[PDB]
This record gives structure tokens, C-alpha cells and sequence, in this order.
């Protein structure tokens, strides 16, 4: 079944008549985390390229 | 009669002395919303050695390890409250700016004389007769004497007098011989140096006072007391009954007075070896708690501080030459029931002080005011419909001692 | 003139009110809802159970 977001936050000063609506939300998060960079270094066509 | 400056007239005020001195850094912000209404401290540890022709420990017995405490709690509200008719109060007295300047001072006096009221209670040590004042310069170096006697070292020790000792004592610096310096100055500012006689010694107008309490008859002790370590590892108190006193008179031993066993002496703590006073023996003496009336048949029971351990299964924590028993002889230092103001010694490490920060009341407007590091709450509300508004000041301090043997009072010797 | 907000469950809202008394120290919280109920038609609606 569907369950939806609660704001309250509209409806204020207004009717609603249509109940057919499903509240999704996307979440961000910014994480720093451990990663390992590999070096191919092929002299050919410039050397350094991590 | 009609036009009055906007200038208020100087008033009286105390000087702060004690605060400053007292150990404010091991109890500082510990009592939160976590720890509760109070906190505890360790103690140190003590061992005895066993000698013996072959180190055989065999069946000897071998040193314990006992844990000691020491709690410190918070005290009573420190509020002062007024209430006024806006209409007259705001009639020359404008943003309501003139309550400030005597309330944090009255809230900061009260402060500090309670807070010398707790250290006389609970100080043990005693020097001099009460009623001999403090003439020449042994009777402020007998204190250093007594507590390098003892073996306190990790600290520093100070002395608060009043206002006319100094000036005894500065006419008594007038009089030197050699040192040009020091003559000139107790001529010209009549002001003592900074060491006199090893030790720290402070002026202090504001000062607490006690009185004696009516007392009378060659009192004894009856039973003889606990005094183990167990008993007294937490808060170093031991009650002792007395006989031998008057027949029925309330008020037998005021908060304050200190009790002189004769027969028992101080130990130096170390090398558990006796004191001794240049001619006599030092004897052992405790202060009493809280008051005390005697019944008929001359029976007092008492509370003390300060106590004469013996333990007899853990000898590294005895501090006494003997046990107190059954039939020994005491008596009471001063007369009948005067009044004097008592002067202070004490090393660093004898009296703990802090104050707890308090919330402001919900949907009631308030500010902060702080004097010489104390913050005080002021709130405001109108209670009542009839013009009346009501401001309130808090402040709630805690105390903690960590060891009785380590100050108390001292007087002049004749 | 008394610190208020709104809370918010599973689509309700609910009024938090904070406020205390100067004389006694002490502080008090209370929360507040006012719901309101109808009846459109007793026809529609009743209470099913296992028939023999």
C-alpha cells in the first residue's frame, strides 16, 4: 500500500476535493568517503593519468 | 524641595577576598543535568611496611586497599525579590537600571559570609586563645609553622585578618631596624607586604562572627567512639557523647566551637611520629557541626569534624598518637558565651566552590547580570492587576570539603 | 505573548503550548487537539460477524 509524506501545510484557506494524490519525496545526502585512485602511466600518449 | 539630581549618593561596600582563594577549578561545571544533585571525588592511598629478621610474609597479613570519597552537593536558592508600582517607580528612575548596582553586591556578600560560615564550621585545626587579638609577628607565622609541621606541600596556604590586626601589625613594621623599604611603606600606606611569616596574608573588612554558647563543668567522653577507617572513609565526621556537663541548658554547643581531647596529639602523617610544640605536645582538637543541648544528667551528644583515627587491623591511616577511650578528660576553648570574629587559615585545597547556570522560565522576558564571575537570572512578571510588577534575582552555589586537617581558625597567644 | 508552535503525526496537527509560573519555579507544557465527527447516512455502514 501507499503511505505518503505529512507536511500540513497547505489546505489553508482552501478546498480540497481530490484524495488521489501521493506525496514522494527525493533525499540528497553528501558523503565523504575512502577511494582508491589507480595511475595508469602508458608513456605513450601523454604518461601521467590517474 | 522639588528638583533632585539624577546622581544617587555613594553607599557601603564589602571587599571579596575569600572567593578568590578557595580552589574553583576541580568542581566546575560538573554538576549537570547527568551527575544529579551531587558529585564525589577520590582519595589518596596510604601503605605500612611489616619488618621483619627474613622477609617472611607468611600469616603477617598484608596491607588492604580501602577507597575513600569525597561529595560535594549543591545549596539553597541565593533570591532577592522586589515590588513596586510601575507609576511611582518609573516617575525619575528610568530603564529600571538603578535596582541593579545593590542587589549583585547583596547577593555576593550574602555569598561569601555563608560560605566563611561552612568554612569555620567545617575547619579542625586551632591555634591560640579566642580572646587574646593578634599583636606581633609570631602570631601570623605560628600558622606556616603548623601546616609545614603537618606535611602539606602540593598547594599554597593563606590567612585572612581583619582591618585593625594589619594595622597592629604595620605599627609593629614601623619599628624595624634595617629595611628602608619596608619602614617607608607601613609609614607611608601603612600596608603590610604581600609573605608575612611564610604565609599569604590578606585584609578583609566583611567577615563572619560567631558565638560561643553557654558551657559548664568538667566534661568526659562515656563511650568510647568509632573511629575506624571504615566508618569515617567517606566523610570524615564521628559522633562522641559527653557526661559530666550541666544539668539542663539549650544551646550547649553552638556551630563553630572546637573541642580539645588532651590526652590524644596530632601526628605527622607521614612519618606517623607525635608533634611537638617547642615546650609542650600538640593535643587533638574537632569542631562542632550543628547545635547541641544538654539533658538532664549532664548528657550531650555531639557531632565532630575532624577525627582521631585508630584503626587498629589498618594502622597506615592513623592520624592520632592514641585511641580516645572511655574516661578521658576534654575541655572547651574560650569562656562562658562571648562573641568574637574568628580569623581564618587554610591551604588551597581545603574548600571546593562552583555555580550551577539556570534555565529562564518559559514565556517570561529575563536577562543575565554578572559580577566578578557570577551570573545572576533576573526575571520580570505582573502578577496581580493592580499596577504591582515583581522582578527576582537567583543564584545557586555548591560546596564540597576535600580534607578537615587542612585549616580552620587561629587567634593570639599570650 | 506565549512561546507556541505545531506539531504534525500521520497528517494531524497538534498545538504545543510552554509556559510557566515566576513564583513557584516551575514549568508546564500542554497539548491541544479538537476533532469533530458527522454522520452522512446510517445506511451505509454496520458491524459483519460469522453467520451460522
Amino acid at each position: 500500500p501507499t503511505s505518503l509524506d505529512v507536511t500540513s501545510m497547505t489546505s489553508w484557506e482552501y478546498n480540497w476535493f481530490g484524495a488521489d494524490v501521493i506525496y514522494i519525496a527525493k533525499y540528497y545526502e553528501v558523503r565523504k568517503e575512502s577511494v582508491d585512485v589507480i595511475s595508469y602511466r602508458h608513456p605513450i600518449t601523454g604518461e601521467i593519468a590517474t | 524641595s522639588q528638583i533632585v539630581l539624577k546622581k544617587f549618593l555613594p553607599g557601603f561596600m564589602s571587599d571579596l577576598v575569600l572567593a578568590k582563594t578557595v580552589d574553583r577549578q576541580l568542581l566546575a561545571g560538573e554538576i549537570n543535568s547527568s551527575t544529579g544533585d551531587s558529585v564525589s571525588f577520590k582519595r589518596p592511598h596510604q601503605f605500612s611496611s611489616l619488618r621483619t629478621p627474613t622477609g617472611d610474609i607468611s600469616g603477617q597479613n598484608k596491607n588492604n586497599l580501602i577507597s575513600g570519597k569525597a561529595t560535594g552537593r549543591v545549596g539553597n536558592y541565593i533570591t532577592v525579590a522586589v515590588e513596586y508600582q510601575q507609576l511611582e517607580e518609573a516617575i525619575k528612575l528610568n530603564q529600571l537600571e538603578e535596582i541593579l548596582a545593590p542587589v549583585r553586591q547583596r547577593i555576593v556578600t550574602d555569598l561569601e559570609t555563608e560560605l566563611a560560615h561552612f568554612m569555620m564550621n567545617n575547619g579542625a585545626l586551632s591555634l591560640g586563645s579566642p580572646n587574646t587579638p593578634i599583636t606581633k609577628w609570631s602570631d601570623v607565622a605560628q600558622t606556616a609553622s603548623f601546616l609545614k609541621d603537618l606535611g602539606v606541600n602540593e598547594g599554597e596556604n593563606y590567612a585572612v585578618m581583619d582591618p585593625w590586626s594589619a594595622q597592629r601589625l604595620a605599627d609593629a613594621q614601623t619599628g624595624l631596624h634595617a629595611s628602608d623599604q619596608l619602614v617607608r611603606t607601613a609609614w607611608e600606606n601603612a600596608q603590610i607586604p604581600t609573605n608575612f611569616g611564610g604565609i599569604r596574608a590578606l585584609m578583609s573588612n566583611g567577615l563572619a562572627s560567631r558565638t560561643q554558647g553557654a558551657f559548664g563543668g568538667t566534661l568526659t567522653v562515656k563511650t568510647q567512639p568509632t573511629v575506624t577507617y571504615n566508618a569515617v572513609k567517606d566523610s570524615y565526621q564521628f559522633t562522641v557523647t559527653l557526661t559530666g556537663a550541666t544539668a539542663s541548658v539549650t544551646g550547649f554547643l553552638k556551630a563553630g566551637d572546637q573541642v580539645k581531647f588532651t590526652n590524644t596529639y596530632w601526628l605527622q602523617q607521614q612519618t606517623k611520629q607525635a608533634l611537638y610544640n617547642g615546650a609542650t605536645p600538640i593535643s587533638f582538637t574537632a569542631t562542632v557541626t550543628a547545635d547541641a543541648n544538654s539533658d538532664s544528667g549532664g548528657d550531650v551528644t555531639v557531632t565532630l569534624s575532624g577525627v582521631p583515627i585508630y584503626d587498629t587491623t589498618n594502622p597506615q591511616y592513623n592520624s592520632v598518637s592514641r585511641q580516645v577511650e572511655a574516661g578521658d578528660a576534654v575541655s572547651v576553648v574560650g569562656t562562658a558565651s562571648q562573641t568574637m570574629k574568628p580569623n581564618l587559615f587554610y591551604n588551597k585545597f581545603f574548600c571546593g566552590l562552583g555555580s550551577i547556570p539556570l534555565p529562564k522560565l518559559h514565556s517570561i522576558d529575563s536577562a543575565v547580570a554578572t559580577y566578578e564571575g557570577f551570573s545572576i537570572r533576573v526575571h520580570k512578571y505582573a502578577d496581580g492587576d493592580a499596577n504591582v510588577q515583581k522582578m527576582r534575582f537567583d543564584l545557586l552555589p555548591a560546596y564540597v570539603c576535600f580534607n578537615p586537617h587542612m585549616g580552620g581558625q587561629f587567634f593570639g597567644n599570650p
